[PDB]
DNA sequence: GACCCAGT
DNA sequence: GGGTTGGGGGAAGCACTGGGTC
């Protein structure tokens, strides 16, 4: 039992960074492992030695530099480059420091810098923090390379993310799964599954991604993952990360609960699998407005909700199927 | 002098606290959660709830007019005719007022006197501190949890449509490349009942809260720093601001929604001295606890009286029987 | 569950092979709250049965099925003590739900 | 000046409001849900109702009717004489005056100088960045709620399909790929105790935001752009606008709706200051409300100007029985 | 100039505005919800009524009938000759003129210039996106609430069964076996004391909407695209159009249509200047409101004439006895 | 309770074919009705046509029409008179006219 | 406190 | 009852104050 111990800095940055560590320990082997939640600590006991830590990193960051490098000072299009990362000050610094440990921990040395996280791995973070009167310069949240590397290799794998640009502006909404009473290597590896890699979707067709609570259903739509939730109790944390005419700064951030979408569509796509699809992508993208009614109904169990999403959508086009339609009364009865 | 009001609103399709509509087309309202207990299990709704920034922003909007009416609107500032309510920055010493007048920033004294926006809602000043707290705190407008007892589910969200229409040089509409201004948005309105609750701190007013009491003659008596017929005037410019709140005077979008605004019970205490504020209109059991909360102030020596408009509120407590906000004002502004 | 054998003609007005397109009617059984105008409601939809059998055969398809009255009486028998809308808008929202499906019959 | 107008309307028989698209068969009526008391808790029931857009747009539309025949009534909009209320929108930096002239965009009072729109409804000025708050406020148009308690929500709604007679040259109707736009749309329409609350600030026409005052002598004078004449001119029209709201011109699709009116209980309270609103129309028990809002407020020190029609009122305070809307503001434009 | 038509006239058995049966026999009438007042509360009622959608095509049938007698009807629309109500249905990006020349969809000018009846109907072509709204507005035709309370309505629908007779040269009936036509399908018929309101907007054709004047001196001046005497019998056209809206060319069913249909009361008012639209015929108190909104009017100082049958509008009204309904425009149109 | 079944039966030889008799306007005013007193009217209205249906459907080889029970008259009379209200009448409206459609086996 | 940047 | 049409196209957020570095 050695129980890496995790710093505390933000509950986010610190779920990003701790739930990163299964991602390199796997790499390592690391039988017999767990993740005991804290809430923000999140805490991972395993009787594994240290050495295969860094065996784990330095194979993570191969992956991560082979991604980067693949694609086009250097900007690549991933989750790690450009992607999810809203600045492009950050294009290039952050794959920066990821070959910097190339240069530290093939060798076995330990980390000595200490860079600056951008706003993407956690909102908090900013230029402009308050202590006792007025405000500061530059960015006073400083993290060490040792936490800063953990990241990113748990956000690129793990934590999915949806882009829609449209030209000037972007919208960037980011997804993650937070475990809240237990966990094992089960879950966290499933939850890997649900990671959208090069999310650009452009186009004007492909509109309905406006929103993030509309994103997170097309995101789950054609992701049919594991299905553990029903005895299972995940939370999802969300986060936007808006660019509006070259204007970053985030304008949406709200908590809610993925249990009760993830029982939704398992009890939605049941009966048939062929129909459901195409219905919900039909209203998602002709009735832009009206799948906001049917995504507000699965978090509060809203009967009207299943009833105002169909009569907007059946307007313009619907197929309609006839096995969907007893998969809804499947949840209400 | 020292005012606690609070109760329920109905007020149903109203925009407020909206997206703002930088990028966004799909303006979606606010959303909020709230927690209720019903069968022996506590269950949780999204249903929208107003922020009371709001409510703060309207105070300010309200003061002004109120204050413009009286001959002593000379020492107000510029800023807070044009709303803008920045109250100086982390360099800014001089101050812009109606007619120009330079004020140094030194202590309070100097400047609740010249100035009486920054009064009211306080300011601050990072190059040589001296942080007002604001005097008028606000509260956040969000519904009562005996409608979701009563209703715990419905949309109680009217999403509209909204189109603007435009004219090209003979009437001709564009797509993407004509010049033109048409779009088809949408505006989520909020419906419901909710609660409200403003506490109001007319004792600071003039007086600063460094040194509250003069204490030269052994006889501690309040520190009025500015003279005392224009500070009465001052009382009723910001007593009759909360005037707007229960007129629809909340939130945004008033041009082209404006609340349906009636409030159905309130319940408010008026004091020579600081009291406590009775209860959000939130829950339930807001009368009875009120019903409380006074025997646990006049047993400590507080001269409160208490102002009912819809409920009876018992009948031991010499309540009076309120039919109006404004009345309720005009029986304050004496004391 | 009397709504299989029920559903299928309240989809007979919505779908596209029959061109006649009244959502008023499923409108008014969406929102039925209280305690008459869900029964009401149905009227509407259930009247409109000749229109579907011409409209069938003017194509060549077979005429539609009407409901049997072997289960009508569901309703009515639950919609008595089930006078408050905790429990009766969770069926009056299921009988506008099932009114929005295909029901490919007509080729 | 702020003026207070809020009472009830028997309007029905209207399509108004209606959300619907081209690619959208039947296009049906907004319904807003509300809250009433049916002898019981404070449940929600479906309505229909009327967005205050509407009544802002169709404000716009009167006013710039009764401003064609005022003498300065070459200071406005062209594009407000197009009946457009697209007042500077997005892809141009400038307007176009009723002359032909154009309009300079860096400082507020020369905007409304020349332009009586943006003075009397406000304007957006996306590229320079200066806004407006608005002048007129619309309320929502909603029943009132003893009328859906009695009738608990009995539908309340009447869908009409309607159709034409796109017959071609030869005089046969054949097939879509034919070339007959001809079809069966639906339309709703409505009925209702509706309430309207309409509230009007005629004391900030013609006053910059940026800079509202003066003081050059160290005295209260709003600082005014236009010609005083010129103001009580604007202010004139502005009230006369208010004729066409109770005269039918509540809203659109009145080549084919065009809804019935009648004068209902109305009150008005105008005194020239800073005025709380009124209590909407929408509350069945709201005409005991106006018997404490402005009871003791005219012993505040207001003269507090009050007109009402169809209510007795307390009969204690100087509420003059005004006959109808257009005496109504016959009365307030000779205070002015 | 501004024209405001309004009254109370009675219907007797008419299947006017009828959804349009289909396979279904009963010929369904339009039904709307209204609000009854009753000495109890404020309820709603059903009863059958017409479409505003009616009024406008039959004005329009009018407008372009009496057209036809101006020497200048050459520049009208074929599908107006046609007795056809749509407006450039989608499929064609142009037009035909009735002359038999083709009208470019390019310039709303040359559209009203060249098309008569669009230019006071409005029209609508999304092929180029050229709008215009509609100098006339028509309400919908509903019984009186006083009627409706001295009548408790009781199902105000009259069915007459009718067949369809198919005799071949073997005078066999058929059984639906061979092709023959024997089949048993109802229409029914409603009356009522009904109310009637037309708005006429002349003061637009014309002149373009997007240019209404031209201001070349700073002056209030019209800009009209066409020679005054085409407007002028334009404007003649219009109010002859009115002539048959209330001689019985209304509705539909013109074979067993045209019931009694002759007004009981009829109130007008018509003035160049901006005039409010009186009230239409649901109520047992509108004459008093028309009494008001007709007497305040003129106290502002506008040249405004009233007309008005039945109802003499007491003394101090100078309104003079129109009783036939040609005679009415015709002494507005003397007065130009 | 059973009386509502026997009715329906009636109401529908009114509206279905092998029969050549359409009356949609009395069973339209049974149902969306707004007062108890035109209830009874409408329901006098589709009774009335008893014997003019009793005769035809042998002739046109259907079984004859099984005629309501008078003793179901009873509770159609004694159910209304009590129940005055408008709040729930016009569901006792419209349950008799809602089986006027169904799937009633009037001509095997 | 003046610099930085993007691809259908 | 017996056939013709079920939207039609156009619009379905611009500008506006970007937040990080160094």
């Amino acid at each position: 039992f050695n129980e890496f111990k995790t710093p505390q800095i933000d509950p986010i940055f610190d779920l990003y960074v701790a739930y990163g560590y299964v991602v390199s320990l796997i790499r390592g082997g690391a039988k017999e492992a767990t993740l005991i939640p804290h809430g923000a600590s999140y805490l991972i006991q395993t009787d594994v030695s240290n050495e295969e830590f860094r065996h784990g990193l330095v194979d993570a960051l191969s992956s991560m530099l082979s991604l980067h490098i693949a694609l086009a000072k250097l900007v690549s299009d991933a989750d790690f480059s450009a992607g999810a990362n809203i600045n492009n000050v950050y294009w290039d610094s952050v794959p920066r420091n990821l070959e910097k440990l190339m240069k530290d921990l093939e060798k076995k040395r330990s980390v000595k810098g200490t860079a600056t996280i951008p706003i993407t791995l956690m909102p908090s973070a900013g230029k402009y923090m308050l202590k006792h009167f007025g405000v500061q310069g530059g960015n006073p949240i400083k993290v060490d390379l040792l936490n800063y590397a953990l990241a990113w290799v748990g956000f690129h794998y793990y934590t999915p993310y949806i882009k829609y640009a449209k030209g000037d502006t972007t919208w960037i909404h980011i997804y993650q799964i937070a475990p809240v009473e237990e966990v094992d290597m089960i879950s966290i590896l499933s939850l890997k599954d649900l990671k959208m890699h090069l999310p650009h979707y452009y186009e004007s067709n492909l509109d309905f991604l406006i929103n993030r609570r509309l994103a997170l259903l097309y995101h789950l739509l054609h992701s049919e993952a594991l299905e553990l939730f029903t005895e299972k109790e995940f939370v999802i944390h969300s986060y936007t990360l808006e660019r509006s005419g070259n204007n970053q700064a985030i304008r949406s951030f709200e908590e809610e609960e993925i249990g009760k979408l993830m029982d939704f569509l398992w009890k939605l796509k049941r009966r048939d699998f062929y129909h459901a699809i195409k219905f919900i992508d039909d209203l998602l993208k002709k009735a832009t407005e009206g799948a906001l009614a049917l995504i507000d109904a699965i978090m509060n169990e809203r009967l009207e909700g299943f009833y105002t999403a169909l009569k907007l959508g059946k307007k313009a086009g619907v197929v309609s199927s006839r096995e969907i339609v007893a998969a809804l009364e499947d949840i209400i009865c | 002098m020292y005012v606690r009001i609070s109760g329920r609103i109905r007020l149903n399709a109203h925009s407020l606290n909206a997206q703002g509509g930088g990028g966004t087309n799909y303006i979606e309202i606010t959303k909020t959660k709230v927690t209720v207990r019903t069968e022996n299990g506590w269950t949780v709704v999204e249903v929208p709830a107003i922020t009371g920034n709001m409510l703060k922003h309207w105070h300010f909007v309200g003061f002004v007019d109120y204050f413009k009416t009286t001959p002593y609107g000379v020492n107000l500032t510029e800023r807070a005719l044009r709303y803008n309510g920045t109250r100086f920055g982390q360099g800014e010493t001089t101050a812009t007022k109606a007619n120009g007048a330079t004020v140094q920033l030194n202590d309070e004294a100097t400047i609740i006197k010249e100035l009486a926006d920054a009064d009211v809602h306080g300011f601050l000043a990072p190059k040589t501190g001296r942080r007002r707290v604001s005097l008028v705190k606000a509260s956040f407008i969000l519904p009562t949890e005996d409608f979701i007892k009563e209703v715990e589910g419905e949309r109680l969200i009217t999403a509209i449509k909204h189109n603007r229409v435009d004219v090209d040089e003979k009437g001709a509409i564009g797509s993407s490349k004509e010049g033109t201004a048409q779009m088809l948005f949408s505006r989520e309105y909020a419906t419901g009942l909710y609660g409200f609750s403003i506490v109001l701190d007319l004792g600071l007013v003039g007086i600063p809260q460094g040194l509250p009491v003069k204490f030269e003659e052994n006889q501690p008596r309040p520190n009025i720093v500015i003279d005392p017929n224009e500070r009465k005037a001052r009382i009723e410019s910001a007593l009759k601001a909360l005037i707007p709140m229960l007129s629809g005077y909340i939130g945004a979008n008033l041009a082209r929604s404006f609340p349906v605004f009636k409030v159905e019970e309130l319940v408010a205490i008026a004091s020579e001295g600081p009291i406590p504020a009775l209860v959000h209109g939130f829950y339930e059991d807001y009368i009875e606890a009120n019903r409380s909360i006074i025997k646990n102030a006049r047993a400590l020596g507080f001269n409160i009286e208490v102002f009912t408009y819809n409920v009876d509120l018992g009948e031991d407590i010499e309540a009076t029987k309120v039919s109006s906000v404004e009345e309720l004002v005009a029986n304050l502004v004496k004391m | 569950g009397w709504i299989r054998n029920i559903g299928r003609y309240l989809s007979y007005l919505v779908d596209d092979t029959f061109e006649e397109y009244a959502y008023d009617v499923v409108d008014g059984i969406a929102k039925a709250r209280t305690q008459e105008e869900l029964l009401e409601g149905v009227y509407k939809a259930l009247r409109l049965a000749p229109k579907l059998k011409k409209k069938a055969e003017s194509k060549g398809c077979p005429p539609p099925r009407i409901p049997s009255p072997e289960d009508i009486e569901a309703l009515e028998e639950k919609v008595e003590q089930l006078s408050n809308p905790k429990d009766l808008r969770k069926l009056a929202v299921s009988l506008a739900l099932w009114a929005f499906a295909s029901w490919n019959n007509c080729p």
